């Protein structure tokens, strides 16, 4: 099922930092941090990364449980914010859920944390 | 380099400003 995910997109974001791509990613975990800002652990099938943050405008996707752990989604707009220590935060501005958590059912592949 | 803890959570929250 790893052929469904954009393998290498996490490395591309962390290296090139370009925002033109529209990667297909699996949500591994979603945690509110505090009004809530949701932090996501995402997988591209090869790697995971936990510095994804949901824009507030997308909170209804979490609240209505369309975006939830194990769902597959496609990012349509995101912003990269590189911190002074070199880590990158990825703010998801627009996305579409392609396959529900219930329909996927399980973590895809055996992704390992990026670097 | 990213963890489930208050300092990282707060840095991530602030980065969305």
């Amino acid at each position: 099922m790893v052929g469904q995910l954009s393998e290498g997109a996490i490395a591309a974001i962390m290296q090139k930092g370009d925002t033109n791509i529209k990667p297909i990613l699996q949500v591994i975990n979603i945690r509110p941090i505090t009004p809530p800002r949701y932090r996501l652990l995402m997988s591209d099938g090869l790697n995971t990364l936990s510095s994804f943050m949901l824009a507030t405008q997308l909170n209804p996707l979490v609240e209505e449980e369309q975006l939830s752990s194990n769902c597959v989604c496609q990012i349509h707009r995101f912003i990269v914010n590189t911190l002074k220590d070199g880590r990158r935060v990825v703010i998801l501005m627009e996305l579409e859920v392609l396959k529900s958590a219930e329909a996927v059912g399980v973590k895809i592949g055996n992704p390992v944390p990026y670097n | 380099t990213w963890e489930a803890d208050d300092v990282d959570d707060d840095l991530l929250y602030q980065a969305c400003d």
